[PDB]
């Protein structure tokens, strides 16, 4: 079994001068994501919102408007720095949902113990014709 | 450290083996053309040296040799122009009578009835009337001979051969190393002094010893055959002392600093020479000498192999203020290691230079009998305007390319580039608001004028006769320039240009330059120009700033500078790349420059160009700009329909080629609309059906035919659009200005 | 926030970390003087309901139509003035 | 043309009154949440 | 032609930038959009550009035809 | 050595930046002292003041630029135009307050720039925006009316 | 000269030379036989 | 002989009646 | 709220999972291919619809099919 890591709120943030591409009004009333990673030295990386930031030694904490920004930062950390990280979904009511490394290992590597949903056992051309599903509220591929 | 010449002996062998195999420069083009997309990408990536090699040294060597090849092409072009001026031109005949004989330097072969394009220009000569102004330039240089144009053509051919030999030599025999290209201090010290300063000094020397005596005799009125040759004017100071008496004492007052005795040929009057309508050539001599001294002084600012001089890095890094953090930290490294950033800066200032050239050359003509030929004047202005706008768009493109490829956030922390990238939303939003405000307060003024004219309320529209909008700042600036001589310009005998104010300069019965009055229509069209320039800036700056990343697409730098989209998701991410921002900015630059040249042509056909009749000035269109250029129907009718009668009734005459191009460019412009409006999937499926038809008859190409890529389609569409629009305007302008004037 | 150093996230204080701030709104009871506040709340008393503030727009549209009925002609306006001869046309028409 | 006053009332009605009321009504209805 | 040539991506970025502007402009943060401003979808803006193309085509030709025949006959 | 551009409230991950115009003490005082940022006083009087300012604002363009600007009775016709403009802006406020305040949403809250909790403003409510719309009603028509009376009592006009 | 002739055999060089010789042949045909509206034998 | 005021007013009232019919049809179509 | 489906022509090359910028796809154990792995889409609510997975699928025809459907605040990719 695998347990998700807790979001340690009192985690230091990278050195940054302040951008205009950061959080907006969506964070207060819908959602804002957050990414946490461990860096082995003080070095400069690129923000998903524009500009350069310096992440510090040890834990680094960065909140972002969208999950795609968090994954862009994570993939640039993994490629240009060989640094893994954790992404969390933080609701404004207080509940925090763990996100990307959901079962510990990365999704491109098998784990034996995942849900194989949305996997049809037919070919592309074996879907139903749209006339046979007429007036149903579903596309032919989700039958 | 220590600026010196470093090269590599024989890096690249000279042979034809890579000529046999196209696509050798890039690895992605290997293993043959499986599709026609390979064919298109082969031309698309021919000059993209970053995708060919990762070494800055090889890129720099390729750039240097490409510059040499371009210089050879330009020298071939100059040789061709001088050869056509020598052999197939009426230049000597035009020199005798420049007021009435229309310049011509190209003739056609009678093959299919095309000999009708050989106009009755005059001087017993038949040929195409040229609008490039080589005749005026050659008269300014003091040619007045056919043999000298041929000698210059041969010399330019020799220089082209020298350029090509230099490029081959510097790519194949002695290719400079990377640190040779990075000596920006030495490069600036030699371009300021040895290129620009020495070139200006040498041209001042030529103008003193060739242009001044020959043009003085021409202005006094002498057939060019009996004018003494330039060398014998240069050979002895006797004839020069007859023409300019200060040459009797020679170089003695120069070295004793009694330079005021040289005031007969080193003058400062301003205005125009009344005989020719061009600038005083003595004033041009004085100008070139002064700027040559200034540039040679400027060429000693930077430090090379000796302790004197200031380093560019030191000057940059010390210009830091409280509002900007580290300031210019990193600018020296991203300009001595990235070619695209230098290309962006140089293209921007080069296009601005071309636009400034267009402005300063209509405002006050520098060549004799250039003002009177309205055709070459309008053509030169419009050509330099279009070159400037194109170069500016390319500057935006290469700034975006540098932002995508050569921008490293490590060495650009909290500097001006970082500071701008960290508040791009503010800049873009504010430019958007400025664009909307300018669009309203420029175009909606025209629409209000249209509505009030169409409602029968001429008292309610914005005009000089109703609700006035006077350019008070511009009018006061004209007054300041007109009152400048004798006050704030004590040594000036006349203003810089007659456009500020004063008397009408008339040469050969035609107005050389007369004062331009600004009213409500000029106010409206200047605000239209500001609006169009601001929107083009908005698109280009938005592409540059969001090339790296975005709220919608956070990893746009991974996808590259030139990619079509990131899929139909997020609502649709079509044209998110900086390339597509350049693609839209091309159309917007086209719109801006088109409105600028329309305003130029209408304003000077209505208020400047015309004939004198010893009681007034009869303009080409008759003052219709002041009462019709505030209304879109006025632009459509009194300018775009009234002046179009010359190009549509040009069949059966020498302007029939302009008439034909006027329709062919319409065809090309509307042909662009196929590529601009459609999409790749339709054409791919249609090509599939055609491939079925070919398979049925065993005529299928092994190279698979593919529809043009999305970026390919956009590029083809914008190229055809700009070509068609610019060629339509070119044919219209040239036919109108060569049929009437 | 708990931003005593570089910690800009806190689940126990999630209000400040998200970015919800007043910017310029400040709480103060003192602003308008006496009697005039009562004067203005009496001026805008029953009108505060949505139906009656809709009825104000209804009487505004009634004024819009009253301009067309009697009000356009009171400021002359060419659309209700008289006419001066006529034009024939290209050919024999009217 | 009989009853010349009638266009003077009807044209503002279908140009200002009815369009403003229709636009306000549709703006209210498109964001009614719970119809 | 505006909707025909330019496509959805420049406009989405521009709208995001203007949403940033309005969400933190003083004296305008009192009001906010009930519906999130987005760029027109690809199919929708294709339809809008086609509609404007057809409307301008028809209006221009109707104006020219009726003017050039009624003004002359 | 001197710092003038800073992240707002410390965190560099919010869309604002501290700038000597968006948070200079004079401009911050002026923006806080505008009625629209007075969460303590009743919204009706705030709407009254806003309507007075805007009604007295809108007189001028119609006076100097309207279709009847060249006739003596421009002031009355402009007062009528401004009454109509106040009515249409009033129904704009009506529609806005009816669509954005049809329910409730008590999420997160609001604090000041120092770290003190503050109530989330009575203006942002169904009843609160009704008082603001009613305040803009009497204020808007009064500002137009005072603008009409200013055309006859001012010496320099 | 094998590589040079291979370069001369490349598609752009061959198509430019082919359209050049075809255009020149047509031009000289119209030079010696101008204004041929119909194929009158 | 141009039509009278009463004819215009009667026509407008009948148009109001058919407008009531139209909104009835529209409401039936919405349901 | 985009419909993402995986089909049995998948060869388990994991390229669709690597191409995804919002972590929608993952590899689950399978027995129908040589690599003994097939793609799955448990987090289609995070799918924006960019179709980068389709651009990475080498199977002809592709096995990771994305059907654009209902749009939410995450499918539209909005940060405001
Ligand atoms: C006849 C002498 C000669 C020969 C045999 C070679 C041979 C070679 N050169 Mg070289 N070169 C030469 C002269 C020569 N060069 C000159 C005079 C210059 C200065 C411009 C250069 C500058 C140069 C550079 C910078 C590079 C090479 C490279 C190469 C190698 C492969 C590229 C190639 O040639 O593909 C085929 C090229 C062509 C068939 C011609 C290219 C297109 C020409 C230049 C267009 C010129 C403009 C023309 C008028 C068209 C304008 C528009 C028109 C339609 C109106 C190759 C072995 C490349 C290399 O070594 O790879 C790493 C390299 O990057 N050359
Ligand atoms: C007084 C010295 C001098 C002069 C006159 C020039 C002149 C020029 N340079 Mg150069 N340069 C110099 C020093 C100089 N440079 C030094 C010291 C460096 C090392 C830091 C460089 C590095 C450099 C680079 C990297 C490039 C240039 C380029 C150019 C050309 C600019 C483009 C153009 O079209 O201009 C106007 C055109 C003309 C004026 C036509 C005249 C051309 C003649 C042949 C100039 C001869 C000057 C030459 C230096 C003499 C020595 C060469 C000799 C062995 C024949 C121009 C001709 C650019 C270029 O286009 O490449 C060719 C470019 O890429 N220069
Ligand atoms: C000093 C001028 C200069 C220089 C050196 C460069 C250099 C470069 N540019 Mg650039 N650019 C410039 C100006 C310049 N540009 C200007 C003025 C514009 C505005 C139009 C642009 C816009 C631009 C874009 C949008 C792009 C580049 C790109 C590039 C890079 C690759 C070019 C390539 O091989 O593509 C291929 C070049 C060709 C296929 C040549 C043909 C191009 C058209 C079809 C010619 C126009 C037709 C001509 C007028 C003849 C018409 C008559 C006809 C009927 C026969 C390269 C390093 C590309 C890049 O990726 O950057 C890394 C990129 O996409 N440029
Ligand atoms: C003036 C504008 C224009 C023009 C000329 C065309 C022309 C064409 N369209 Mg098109 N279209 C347009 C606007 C235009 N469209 C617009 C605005 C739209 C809406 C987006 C469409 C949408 C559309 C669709 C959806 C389709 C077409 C198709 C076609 C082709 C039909 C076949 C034909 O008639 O052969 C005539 C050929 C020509 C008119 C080309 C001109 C001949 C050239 C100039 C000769 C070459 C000489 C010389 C070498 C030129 C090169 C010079 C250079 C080397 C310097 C044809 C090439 C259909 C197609 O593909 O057919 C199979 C197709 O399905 N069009
Ligand atoms: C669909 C047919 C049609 C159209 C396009 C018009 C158009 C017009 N009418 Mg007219 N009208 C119509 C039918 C129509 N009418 C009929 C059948 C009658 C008889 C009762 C009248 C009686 C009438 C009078 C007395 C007057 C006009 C006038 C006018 C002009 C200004 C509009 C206005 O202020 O009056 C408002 C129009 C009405 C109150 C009745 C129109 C009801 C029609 C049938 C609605 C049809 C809607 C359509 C089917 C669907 C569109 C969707 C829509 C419901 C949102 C305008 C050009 C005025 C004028 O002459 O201008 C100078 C004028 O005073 N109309
Ligand atoms: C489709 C219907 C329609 C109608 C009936 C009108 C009618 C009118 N317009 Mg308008 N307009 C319209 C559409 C319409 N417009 C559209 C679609 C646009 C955008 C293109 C405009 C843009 C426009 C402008 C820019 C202007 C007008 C103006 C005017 C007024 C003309 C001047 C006048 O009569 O003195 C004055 C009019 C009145 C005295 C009547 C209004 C106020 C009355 C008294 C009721 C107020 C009630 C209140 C409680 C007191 C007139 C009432 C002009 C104007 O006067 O500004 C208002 C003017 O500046 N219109
Ligand atoms: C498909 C359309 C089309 C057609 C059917 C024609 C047909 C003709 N053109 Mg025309 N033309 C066209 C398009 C066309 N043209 C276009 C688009 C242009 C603009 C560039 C012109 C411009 C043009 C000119 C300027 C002239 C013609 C002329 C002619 C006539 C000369 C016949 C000839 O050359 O002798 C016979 C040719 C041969 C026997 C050679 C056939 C064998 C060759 C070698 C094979 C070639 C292999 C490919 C002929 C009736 C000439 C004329 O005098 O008109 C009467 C002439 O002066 N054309
Ligand atoms: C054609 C259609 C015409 C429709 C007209 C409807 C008008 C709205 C209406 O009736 O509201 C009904 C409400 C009554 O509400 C009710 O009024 C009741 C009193 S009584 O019933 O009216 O006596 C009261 O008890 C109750 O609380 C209250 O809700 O009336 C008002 O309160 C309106 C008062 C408006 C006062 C200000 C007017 C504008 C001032 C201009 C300033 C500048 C002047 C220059
Ligand atoms: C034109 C505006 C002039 C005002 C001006 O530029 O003053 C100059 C101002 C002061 O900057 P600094 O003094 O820090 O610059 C000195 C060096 O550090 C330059 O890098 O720079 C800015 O504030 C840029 C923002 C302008 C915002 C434009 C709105
Ligand atoms: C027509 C069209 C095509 C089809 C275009 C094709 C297949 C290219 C046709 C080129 C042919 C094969 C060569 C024709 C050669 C001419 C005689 C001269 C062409 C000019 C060259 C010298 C450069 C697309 O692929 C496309 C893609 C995306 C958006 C719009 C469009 C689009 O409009
Ligand atoms: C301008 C523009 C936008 C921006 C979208 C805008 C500006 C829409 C906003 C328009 C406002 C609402 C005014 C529209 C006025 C209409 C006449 C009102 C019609 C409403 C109907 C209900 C009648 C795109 O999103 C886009 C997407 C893809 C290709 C091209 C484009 C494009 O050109
Ligand atoms: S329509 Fe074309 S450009 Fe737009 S998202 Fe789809 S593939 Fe990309
Ligand atoms: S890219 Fe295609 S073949 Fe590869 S794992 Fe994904 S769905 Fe399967």
């Amino acid at each position: 079994a695998f347990t998700p890591p807790t979001l340690q709120s009192d985690t230091p943030s990278p050195i940054f001068g302040g951008s205009t591409g950061g959080l907006l009004s969506q964070a207060q009333v819908e959602e804002f994501h957050v990414i946490t990673w461990e860096s082995k030295k003080e070095q400069i990386f690129e923000m998903p919102t524009g500009g350069a930031a310096i992440m510090r030694q040890g834990p680094n904490l960065l909140k972002l408007a969208r999950k795609e920004q968090c994954l862009a930062l994570l993939t640039q950390l993994r490629t240009k720095f060989k640094i893994d990280g954790y992404i969390y979904r933080v609701f404004p009511n207080g509940e925090v949902q763990y996100l990307h490394p959901k079962d510990g290992v990365y999704p491109e590597k098998v784990n034996a113990g995942r849900s194989g949903d949305n996997t049809n056992m037919r070919r592309i051309g074996q879907n139903k014709e749209p006339v046979q599903i007429k007036f149903s509220g579903k596309i032919p591929a989700e039958f | 450290k220590k600026v010196k010449i470093v090269v590599d002996r024989n890096p690249v062998a000279t042979n034809f083996e890579k000529w046999a195999k196209p696509g050798h420069f890039s690895r992605t083009l290997s293993k043959g053309p499986t599709t026609t997309t390979w064919i298109w990408n082969l031309h698309a990536d021919a000059h993209d040296f970053d995708t060919q090699t990762s070494d800055l040294e090889e890129i720099s060597r390729k750039v240097f040799s490409a510059h040499f090849g371009q210089l050879g092409i330009i020298f071939i072009w100059l040789s061709g122009m001088y050869f056509h001026g020598a052999r197939f031109s009426n230049y000597e005949a035009w020199l005798t009578d420049p007021t009435h004989i229309k310049p011509s330097a190209q003739v056609v072969w009678p093959i299919v009835g095309q000999e009708i394009l050989n106009a009755d220009v005059g001087g017993g000569f038949q040929g195409l009337q040229i609008t490039s102004g080589f005749f005026q330039l050659w008269r300014a240089a003091g040619i007045t001979s056919e043999l000298q144009l041929y000698t210059t053509a041969i010399g330019a051919l020799v220089m082209a051969a020298a350029m090509f030999f230099a490029g081959w030599f510097h790519y194949h025999k002695a290719a400079p190393k990377l640190e040779w290209f990075q000596n920006v201090e030495s490069m600036l010290n030699h371009h300021l002094g040895g290129l620009l300063g020495l070139g200006s000094l040498a041209w001042a020397g030529h103008q003193i010893h060739v242009s001044l005596p020959i043009n003085k005799l021409l202005d006094a009125g002498v057939d060019p055959k009996e004018i003494p040759l330039p060398h014998e004017f240069t050979l002895n100071p006797e004839l020069m002392a007859q023409l300019y008496p200060s040459f009797s004492k020679g170089l003695a007052p120069f070295f004793t600093l009694d330079w005021a005795q040289y005031s007969d040929f080193l003058t400062f009057q301003g205005g125009l020479n009344p005989v020719t309508g061009g600038l005083w050539l003595t004033d041009t001599v004085h100008h070139h000498l002064a700027i040559a001294v200034l540039f040679l002084i400027a060429g000693h600012q930077y430090r090379t192999n000796w302790g004197i001089g200031s380093s560019l890095k030191e000057i940059l890094e010390a210009h830091k203020g409280p509002f900007t953090g580290e300031g210019h930290k990193g600018l020296y490294e991203i300009l001595t290691t990235s070619w695209h950033a230098q290309l962006a800066i140089n293209l921007a200032l080069f296009g601005s230079l071309s636009i400034i050239v267009a402005h300063h050359m209509y405002a006050m003509p520098p060549y004799p009998y250039l003002a009177t030929d309205y055709g070459t004047q309008l053509s030169l202005f419009t050509h330099h305007m279009w070159i400037g706008g194109f170069c500016i768009v390319g500057a935006g493109a290469h700034a975006a390319i540098f932002m995508v490829r050569d921008y490293d956030p490590t060495n650009n922390y909290n500097n001006l580039l970082d500071r701008v990238l960290r508040h791009r939303d503010a800049i873009i939003s504010h430019l958007n608001w400025v664009c909307i405000f300018l669009g309203f307060h420029s175009f909606g003024l025209y629409i209000h004028n249209d509505t009030m004219s169409a409602l029968g309320r001429p008292q309610d529209m914005f005009s000089d006769t109703a609700i006035q909008l006077q350019p008070v700042f511009a009018q006061w600036v004209q007054n300041t320039h007109f009152l400048a001589p004798g006050f704030t310009a004590p040594n000036a005998l006349a203003s810089t240009s007659p456009s500020w104010g004063g008397d009408v300069v008339a040469v050969g019965g035609k107005v050389a330059m007369m004062p331009i009055s600004l009213g409500t229509a000029d106010f409206l069209v200047h605000h239209i120009h500001a609006f169009t320039i601001h929107v083009t800036v908005l698109i280009l700056l938005k592409g540059v700033l969001y090339a790296r990343s975005s709220r919608l697409i956070p990893d746009k730098a991974n996808l590259g500078f030139r990619f079509p989209c990131d899929g139909p998701g997020r609502g649709g991410t079509c044209q998110v790349s900086a390339w597509d921002h350049v693609f839209l900015g091309l159309f917007w630059m086209y719109n801006s420059i088109s409105i600028v040249i329309f305003h130029f042509s209408w304003k000077m056909q209505s208020d400047v160009w015309g004939t004198v009749s010893a009681n007034g000035v009869s303009h080409i269109t008759g003052g219709n700009f002041a009462q019709s250029a505030n209304t879109i129907n006025g632009w459509l009718r009194d300018f775009l329909w009234a002046q179009s009668s010359q190009v549509i009734q040009s069949y059966g005459s020498a302007l029939s080629a302009y008439g034909l191009i006027f329709l062919g460019a319409h065809f090309v412009w509307a042909f662009s609309l196929m590529f601009l409006f459609s999409g790749r999937g339709y054409w791919q499926e249609l090509i599939e059906s055609i491939v079925w038809a070919h398979n049925k008859l065993k005529v299928a190409p092994a190279i698979q035919p593919r529809a043009l890529s999305i970026t390919q389609g956009r590029a083809v569409g914008v190229a055809h659009y700009l070509l068609g629009g610019i060629a339509t305007t070119w044919s219209f302008f040239l036919a109108r200005i060569l049929a009437v004037g | 926030k708990y931003g005593e150093e570089s910690r800009y996230f806190d689940l126990k204080d999630l209000e400040n970390t998200v970015g919800s701030w007043d910017m310029y709104g400040q709480e103060d009871k003192s602003r308008y003087n006496g009697l005039q506040s009562e004067f203005f709340e009496r001026a805008a008393n029953g009108l505060s309901r949505r139906e009656y503030i809709l009825g104000l727009v209804a009487i505004g549209g009634a004024g819009i139509l009253a301009w067309g009925g009697k009000g356009a002609a009171d400021v002359r306006l060419p659309t209700v003035g008289p006419q001066q001869p006529a034009q024939v046309g290209p050919r024999g028409r009217l | 043309m009989s009853a010349q006053f009638l266009p003077s009332i009807l044209v503002p009605l279908v140009g200002l009154v009815f369009p403003a009321v229709a636009m306000a009504s549709m703006f209210l209805y498109i964001e009614k949440e719970e119809i | 032609f505006m909707f025909l040539i330019s496509w959805r991506g420049y406009w989405q970025e521009l709208i995001e930038t203007l949403a940033w502007a309005h969400e933190r402009t003083p004296l305008a943060n009192l009001v906010r959009w009930r519906d999130k401003p987005v760029a027109l979808s690809i199919v929708q803006a294709r339809l809008v550009g086609l509609t404007h193309f057809s409307v301008g085509y028809v209006l221009t030709y109707a104006a020219f035809l009726i003017a050039s025949t009624s003004g002359k006959f | 050595k001197v710092q003038v551009v800073q992240p707002v409230n410390g965190d560099p991950f919010i869309g604002m930046l501290e700038t000597p115009v968006t948070s200079s003490p004079a401009i911050a005082w002026y923006l806080s002292n505008l009625p629209a940022y007075r969460t303590g006083v009743s919204p009706l009087l705030r709407g009254v003041e806003i309507g007075l300012a805007h009604g007295y604002l809108l007189v001028g363009p119609f006076i100097k630029l309207g279709p009847l600007r060249d006739v003596e009775n421009v002031a009355e016709i402009v007062g009528c135009i401004n009454g109509a403009a106040t009515v249409l802006i009033l129904t704009l406020c009506l529609a806005y307050g009816a669509v954005t305040f049809q329910g409730e949403g008590p999420q997160v809250g609001v604090k000041t720039l120092s770290g003190r909790s503050i109530p989330r403003d009575p203006l942002q409510s169904a009843d609160g925006w009704n008082k603001f719309t009613a305040g803009f009603a009497v204020g808007g028509l009064s500002g137009a009316a005072w603008g009409y009376l200013c055309t006859q009592i001012l010496p320099y006009y | 000269m094998k590589d040079f002739t291979t370069y001369l055999s490349t598609a752009p060089v061959l198509t430019l030379l082919s359209v050049t010789v075809v255009a020149g042949l047509l031009i000289e045909i119209n030079r010696f036989f101008p204004d041929a509206l119909i194929a009158a034998f | 002989m141009p039509i009278a005021d009463y004819q215009v007013f009667t026509a407008l009232f009948l148009a109001l009646a058919t407008g009531i019919f139209a909104v009835r049809l529209g409401v039936a179509l919405y349901k | 709220s985009h419909t993402v489906k995986i089909y049995d022509t998948c060869i388990g090359c994991t390229q669709c999972v690597r191409a995804c910028p919002t972590d929608v796809l993952e590899m689950v154990p399978w027995d129908g291919c040589k690599a003994n792995q097939i793609a799955s889409a448990p987090r289609t609510e995070d799918c924006v619809g960019c179709k980068r997975c389709e651009s990475a699928c080498p199977t002809d025809f592709l096995s990771v099919r994305v059907y654009l459907g209902s749009e939410t605040t995450r499918s539209m990719g909005l940060a405001y």
